């Protein structure tokens, strides 16, 4: 298929309007970060030539 | 579409599945970074018929209706700026939809300020959504609305010089 | 960058060659519509609100703040005045309560 | 304001 980039949502704006929040959503989002990697050491001689 | 190249090229080992798997990662992680930049709202907003905006002008931003690329005029002028075993892979965003994408952020932008980057998009008035940044970078609001006309004005001013610093600048 | 949201906080954890964020943020819930102003014209004055926004439910003014529903009575102490009715587009008409009018009257 | 409207 066509991908839909999102959902429509057709804000309501005029001119003398407001949207004032009534309540809240306390929410926890995971956030993964890679930090180090493997510390590899190769010894060049004993790789190449045994 | 030589084989006793190919033989020989075997000898060598898996420097080409190498080579393919660079490759392969470079072509992702540019669509990555696309919906990385572009990609960062879930809700396809849009600007309301009639454009009472207080005195602000965005037509030289918003996407014009009669272009069958529904572009803005200043991305139409940038498009127009800008011009053996190889292939070019298309981006999984064509410029379209990156159009529609930065239409979505303009509309969410301009109809609702800063509250849908943090949630559902809350509905304010432009000069009143002005007024909240010209709080934001501590000047009071009395100071915005006795000057509406002249800070509309003097945006329109700069976009209609933005327009024209693009196009006259190779 | 700290959540989707308004960030409040976050919490670090340790991962195999990671860490994990978990960002806890404030998201705005059950909007709610209501009729706006930019300024209230009292006595011949504009009144703009100190921190919050002027709303209205469709029959009575009130002043809250801009990220939670939490209707006041307009009055003196959380508006500033600066300059007339003339000026302000939009401005309209609704009364401006005085903590210190009862006071005097008494 | 108390001891204003007081006096
Ligand atoms: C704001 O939303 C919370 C939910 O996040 C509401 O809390 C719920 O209230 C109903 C009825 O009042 C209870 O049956 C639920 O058990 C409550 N949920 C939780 C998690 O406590 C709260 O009432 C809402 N407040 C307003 C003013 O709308
Ligand atoms: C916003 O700006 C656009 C262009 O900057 C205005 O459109 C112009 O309108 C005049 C008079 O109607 C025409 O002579 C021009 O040809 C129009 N230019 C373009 C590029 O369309 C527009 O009127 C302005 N105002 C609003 C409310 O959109
Ligand atoms: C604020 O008012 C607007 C205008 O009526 C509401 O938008 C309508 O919502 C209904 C119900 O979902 C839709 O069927 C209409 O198509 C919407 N109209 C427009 C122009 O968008 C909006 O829902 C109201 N907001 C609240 C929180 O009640
Ligand atoms: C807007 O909110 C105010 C504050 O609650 C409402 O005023 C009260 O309405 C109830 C409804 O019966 C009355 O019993 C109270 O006496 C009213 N209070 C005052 C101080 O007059 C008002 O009705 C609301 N308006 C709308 C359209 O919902
Ligand atoms: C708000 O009040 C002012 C006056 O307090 C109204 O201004 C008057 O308007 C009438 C009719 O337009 C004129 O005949 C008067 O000369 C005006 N008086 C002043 C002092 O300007 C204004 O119309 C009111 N606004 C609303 C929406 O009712
Ligand atoms: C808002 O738009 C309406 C058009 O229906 C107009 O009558 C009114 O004067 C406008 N108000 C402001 C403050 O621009």
């Amino acid at each position: 298929y066509t991908m839909s980039l999102g959902a429509e949502n057709s804000v309501a704006y005029s001119n003398n309007s407001i949207a004032i929040p009534t309540n809240f959503t306390i929410s926890v989002t995971t956030e993964i970060l890679p930090v180090s990697m493997t510390k590899t050491s190769v010894d060049c001689t004993m790789y190449i030539c045994g | 579409d030589s084989t006793e190249c190919s033989n020989l090229l075997l000898q060598y080992g898996s420097f080409c599945t190498q080579l393919n798997r660079a490759l392969t990662g470079i072509a992702v992680e540019q669509d990555k970074n696309t919906q990385e930049v572009f990609a960062q709202v879930k809700q396809i907003y849009k600007t309301p018929p009639i454009k009472d905006f207080g005195g602000f002008n965005f037509s030289q931003i918003l996407p014009d209706p009669s272009k069958p690329s529904k572009r803005s005029p200043i991305e139409d002028l940038l498009f127009n700026k800008v011009t053996n075993g190889l292939t070019v892979l298309p981006p999984l965003l064509t410029d379209e939809m990156i159009a529609q994408y930065t239409s979505a952020l303009l509309a969410g932008t301009i109809t609702s300020g800063w509250t849908f980057g943090a949630g559902p998009a809350l509905q304010i008035p432009f000069p009143m959504q002005m007024a909240y940044r010209f709080n934001g970078i501590g000047v009071t609001q009395n100071v915005l609305y006795e000057n509406q006309k002249l800070i509309a004005n003097q945006f329109n001013s700069a976009i209609g010089k933005i327009q024209d610093s693009l196009s006259s600048t190779p | 960058f700290c959540g989707k949201g308004y960030h409040l906080m976050s919490f670090p954890q340790s991962a195999p060659h990671g860490v994990v964020f978990l960002h806890v943020t404030y998201v705005p819930a059950h909007e709610k519509n209501f009729t706006t102003a930019p300024a209230i014209c009292h006595d011949g004055k504009a009144h703009f609100p100190r921190e919050g926004v002027f709303v209205s439910n469709g029959t009575h003014w009130f002043v809250t703040q801009r990220n939670f529903y939490e209707p006041q009575i307009i009055t003196t102490d959380n508006t500033f005045v600066s300059g007339n009715c003339d000026v302000v587009i939009g401005i309209v008409n609704n009364t401006v309560y005085d903590p210190l009018q009862p006071e005097l009257d008494s």
